[PDB]
């Protein structure tokens, strides 16, 4: 994708991740687990929501269109008022069709950038204590307990 | 010791088309088109429909002797036409400008009769009846015939002073024979007027057989008008005038629509009516039909708009 993380170098989702779309799984003597990160999730939700309901708000306004009854000397207006009504049909249907289609690609790329940020956001506070393995994981240079993992996971990490 | 970067994956079927994708899998998604609707005839925010299953719209308007029912006066959001109603110009003849006629009523919103003239006003008779309108005749006009073997020039006045538009009707009588015309007029040259301050239509009759309808060969051309509020409608005729007798006092805006179908109603109220069926939704598009009116949503001829909402569902296995 776009940003390169999502079915990129973070090759595939993890289905323990319940509570949100992004998250943090640590390794260390006490054991392996994973949680969502709810500052990124929140503000991806919040947007999400905004983007559907304005799609609502912007779309949901009806047309009118009557079915006029036409005598057997009015065949041009009744030709005339169906192009109206085809075009203005054909016209909307395209207009729904592609912004649905449009939209949906900037929301997938939009959460592979999310996934993107918060990555680059642990890479630049773990600095040289870590190692990439490539495929979304930083290898700490030290030994680093939950007390630790937390101050990594919150932006507080002492060492960046 | 490590930490590592992840996103959701979840057992969700859900699936998105993009432009350069199309069935892409996702964790979450909203489906943004109401495809569902109750089969029925129901009631909108502006009422009830009047459904007519045995008269139509100009029959109701020209008082077909087979529509009494509907003499007291009704009111509507919009109009149903079943195709069992049968019940319109029962005397053989056209409606001049039948469309608009039915536009202009099926616009409204309620209709009230009200007396143009009255049978005293007359001197020659006004009890005409045919067989081909259950042995009676029409309640908005009265068929005017000669009187003691007499047919003066008649010169009736009428001024609307109800401050509301007057819709009136009338016709011209055209017999199958020369003995009919003379029978029923005493002349066979006539001359009828309708007029008001602003029309002025005359007319005069054509004797001859038309080919059979309702087992008649003769007609009656069948007219109509709205008297404004102040004006006044005079007739004058000396033969073959269907007169005057009741019109409608049309008032209101309804949805305008008349839907011809046998769906069968009920007694339900919806947001969306179609000839289809109701429906109430909060989603912005449907596509139930381009013919719905109410307070509905967009119509769009898919069969799914599928909104991604989560992140690509992406298996780890
Ligand atoms: C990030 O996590 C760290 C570690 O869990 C938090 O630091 C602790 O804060 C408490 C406050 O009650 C102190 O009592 C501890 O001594 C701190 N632990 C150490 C040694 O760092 C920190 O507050 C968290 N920051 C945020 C933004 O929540
Ligand atoms: C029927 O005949 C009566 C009487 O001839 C008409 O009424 C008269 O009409 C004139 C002119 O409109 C008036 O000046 C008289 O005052 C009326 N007198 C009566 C008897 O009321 C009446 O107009 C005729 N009706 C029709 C349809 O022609
Ligand atoms: C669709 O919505 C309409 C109103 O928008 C609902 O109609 C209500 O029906 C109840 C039935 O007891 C009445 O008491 C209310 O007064 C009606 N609302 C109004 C103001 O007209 C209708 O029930 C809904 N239908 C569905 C799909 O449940
Ligand atoms: C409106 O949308 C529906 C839903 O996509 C269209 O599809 C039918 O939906 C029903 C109920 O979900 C299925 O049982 C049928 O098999 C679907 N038929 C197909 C293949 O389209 C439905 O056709 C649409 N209606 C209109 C008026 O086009
Ligand atoms: C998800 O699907 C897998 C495979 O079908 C199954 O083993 C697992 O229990 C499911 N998880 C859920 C949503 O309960």
């Amino acid at each position: 994708g776009l940003f390169g993380a999502i079915a990129g170098f973070i090759e595939g989702g993890w289905p323990g991740l319940v509570a949100g779309w992004y998250g943090f799984q640590h390794s260390n003597d006490q054991g392996v687990g994973m949680a969502a990160d709810s500052d990124s999730t929140q503000k991806a939700i919040d947007k999400i929501t905004s983007k559907v309901n304005n799609i609502v708000d912007k779309m949901n306004k009806q047309y009118g269109i009557i079915d006029h009854e036409f005598s057997e000397i009015e065949t041009r207006l009744n030709m005339i008022n169906n192009k109206i009504d085809d075009q203005i049909q054909d016209i909307w249907t395209y207009n729904a069709e592609l912004l649905v289609l449009l939209e949906n690609q900037k929301t997938l790329d939009e959460h592979d950038a999310n996934v993107n940020n918060l990555y680059n956001k642990v890479k630049r506070a773990l600095g040289s204590n870590a190692m990439e393995d490539g495929k979304g994981c930083f290898e700490l240079y030290h030994k680093c307990d939950d007390q630790c993992m937390e101050t990594i996971r919150n932006g507080t990490y002492n060492r960046r | 010791d490590k930490i590592c970067i992840g996103y959701q994956s979840t057992n969700s079927t859900e699936t998105v088309d993009t432009l350069t994708e199309t069935n892409v899998p996702v964790t979450h998604a909203k489906e943004l088109l109401h495809t569902s609707h109750n089969g029925m005839l129901c009631a909108t925010n502006l009422g009830h429909p009047l459904i007519l299953d045995t008269c139509t719209i100009e029959g109701l308007i020209y008082g077909n002797p087979s529509c009494d029912l509907l003499l007291g006066g009704r009111e509507w959001s919009y109009i149903v036409e079943r195709p069992s109603a049968v019940n319109g110009m029962c005397y053989p003849g056209n409606v001049e400008n039948l469309e608009e006629l039915r536009s202009l009523f099926s616009s409204a919103s309620s209709y009230q009769r009200i007396q143009i003239f009255p049978d005293t006003i007359w001197n020659v008779s006004y009890s005409g009846t045919s067989s081909a309108c259950s042995d009676s005749f029409y309640r908005s006009m009265r068929w005017l015939t000669q009187k003691n073997n007499a047919y003066p020039i008649q010169d009736a006045q009428y001024t609307n002073n109800r401050g509301k538009s007057i819709l009136f009707m009338w016709g011209i009588n055209h017999p199958p024979t020369d003995t009919v015309q003379t029978n029923l007029y005493t002349r066979t040259d006539t001359t009828t007027s309708v007029t008001t301050e602003d029309i002025n239509r005359t007319f005069k009759p054509v004797i001859g057989p038309r080919p059979l309808v309702n087992g008649l060969h003769g007609r009656i051309d069948y007219y109509w008008s709205v008297l404004k509020p102040g004006q006044t409608l005079r007739v004058r005729s000396n033969g073959n005038l269907i007169a005057p007798w009741y019109g409608h006092i049309l008032s209101g805006e309804s949805h305008g629509r008349i839907l011809k179908t046998d769906l069968n109603s009920g007694n339900c109220v919806v947001q969306c009516q179609t000839e289809r069926g109701g429906l109430n939704t909060t989603l912005p598009f449907h596509n139930v039909s381009k013919y719905a009116f109410g307070n509905c949503p967009k119509y769009v001829g898919v069969k799914s708009l599928k909104l991604a909402v989560g992140l690509r569902n992406v298996p780890a296995r």
